[PDB]
């Protein structure tokens, strides 16, 4: 039994226009590699889409759901899904060896860069007061010409 | 005209100020490349996948910003996205960058050239096939790791599968219009 | 005896000349050489006091603009530049996130650390629990990573 | 001191880092006050008191 969900780039719908259901509804690498796995091990596989969609997990009361749920009640006995490792999940099923190795990071868009527009310049004085500056020279220039002519 | 003489000094040394002011904020707001940043920020959220395994981990955090980050988490459910898809059109959208694993967040980048890593990962942590416990299957899952990668299908499939599909110039305006000012005055 | 933290010296520092303009974008000057040799060449423009005062005040805000905006570019450089702590003390190894710090494998202070039971020294010890390679063989080890990474070593 | 112990047992986040640099800190105990007056009177040194 394979209890899954819809997860690029492991599960991804089988590119057919035809009425499909259970091993040949998908595609992806974790596919062909299931493929392999009842190839050389010699067993068949099973594919069952997950109704919560969830890896597992106690709740606040212990109770366990997802897939871990799907394999501790013996319905799935594999769950082939980007799962990781971990203690707690450790001691409710049987984890292989680590075949994909990896961490968590941060993944954000891609600003990185400004319009420092001629609008811009203006901001750290009001424009009525910037039109004061230039009032303020126009009357310095009406009264030193009435002085001069 | 010593009293105008001082008046624009004022000014100029009022506006001065101020333009100084502000290129000290931006420079104390120079850029940020870690996640202390995030636990010196407030304005940018973050979130995790519920029942995300990491979720999980930041729950058992026992580092100080990432304790920080687990308290404004739990302070901000809404940040505790539900699919992978809250968070990836909240990044789009909105200032919200995602903790999420290091293979799936390289896979998206190399397709979707409108992002970049933030920081670094955290640790190392891998996958596992989990058989349930008293099932002596998962030994045969073993014999078959170490046989699909000591014959290399697993590396070389991994890389197959994984396809990777001014304020500085403003002013010179405002001085060359001087240029054509000068012609319309006398001839 | 007490424990102790060595580290090293970066000490990056590089004065006058080239240290000089930087803050100003080297390739404003192209453009204040093409208005500078305009500028000189208005003997030749007149020749084959309105029109010029506009020149002489125009230009005189324009430059009145500059000095003052690479001065301010210049002391925001500075006070951010005199914001270093930068190593008073390990809480900031307590709140940092690149400067490695740990003890020996088998180690005197990694035994008190395990030891340790104050809370920031507990959440260093998470740290050293976090990090596979802050523990090292012999003290030799320890040297080779303060030289090689950035390392703090909880030495005597 | 009891407000040592009071500290000791602080369970108040600020005043148990203030506690924590205390804890770093042998020299932030004095065995009286009147070493507190000494420390204060001669180094950049204050002390919380009654």
């Amino acid at each position: 039994i394979v209890t899954t969900l819809l997860e690029e780039p492991f599960v991804m719908f089988r590119k057919s226009d035809r009425t499909l259901y259970g091993n040949d509804r998908f595609e992806g690498y974790c596919i062909d590699l299931l493929k392999e796995l009842a190839h050389i091990l010699g067993f068949s596989y099973e594919i069952r889409l997950v109704e919560d969609g969830k890896y597992g997990a106690q709740d606040d009361k212990g109770q366990w759901n997802g897939m871990v749920k799907e394999l501790i009640d013996h319905k799935a006995d594999l769950a082939v899904a980007p799962l990781t490792i971990t203690h707690v999940r450790e001691k409710a099923i049987d984890f292989s060896k680590p075949f994909m190795t990896l961490g968590v990071s941060i993944l954000y868009r891609k600003p990185n860069g400004t319009n420092p527009s001629v609008f811009s310049f203006l901001n750290p004085l009001s424009p009525d007061i910037w039109m004061y500056v230039l009032l303020a020279y126009l009357g310095v220039s009406v009264v030193l010409f009435v002085i001069a002519r | 005209g010593g009293i105008w003489w001082f008046f624009t000094l004022i000014i100029i040394s009022s506006y001065t100020a101020n333009l100084a002011a502000f290129l000290t904020v931006e420079r104390m707001e120079s850029p940020i490349d870690s996640a202390d940043d995030l636990a010196k920020q407030t304005k940018i959220e973050y979130g995790a996948v519920k029942d995300g395994a990491t979720m999980t981990f930041f729950k058992k955090s026992k580092i100080s910003t990432f304790e920080k980050m687990w308290a404004f988490m739990s302070s901000k459910p809404s940040a505790l996205v539900k699919n992978n898809e809250e968070g990836i059109q909240r990044t789009l959208t909105a200032d919200y960058a995602l903790l999420m694993e290091s293979t799936t967040i390289e896979y998206i980048t190399q397709r979707n050239c409108n992002l970049t890593q933030i920081g670094g990962l955290i640790d190392s942590k891998g996958y596992g096939i989990g058989t349930p416990m008293g099932s002596p299957y998962r030994d045969k899952i073993t014999i078959a790791i170490l046989q699909l990668q000591e014959e290399d299908k697993l590396h070389i499939m991994k890389e197959k599968w994984w396809r990777g599909s001014q304020k500085i110039g403003g002013i010179f305006i405002v001085l060359a219009a001087g240029l054509v000012l000068s012609v319309l005055v006398a001839v | 005896l007490g424990v102790s933290i060595l580290y090293r010296k970066p000490n990056g520092t590089n004065p006058s000349v080239f240290s000089f303009l930087n803050p100003l974008s080297p390739d404003i000057w192209m453009y204040v050489l093409l208005a500078y040799l305009g500028v000189s060449v208005v003997l030749f423009v007149i020749a084959r006091a309105l029109s010029t005062r506009i020149i002489g005040g125009i230009w005189w805000f324009f430059t009145l603009i500059i000095i003052s905006s690479y001065t301010a570019n210049l002391a925001a450089f500075l006070t951010v530049e005199r914001m270093e702590s930068p190593i008073d003390s390990a809480d900031d190894l307590a709140k940092q996130t690149k400067i490695e710090y740990g003890a020996v494998k088998d180690g005197a202070t990694m035994t008190f650390f395990k030891k340790s039971k104050i809370s920031t020294f507990e959440k260093m010890w998470a740290f050293m629990s976090s990090k596979p390679s802050a523990l090292v063989k012999n003290n030799e080890e320890g040297i080779q990573r303060t030289l090689t990474a950035d390392y703090a070593l909880l030495m005597e």
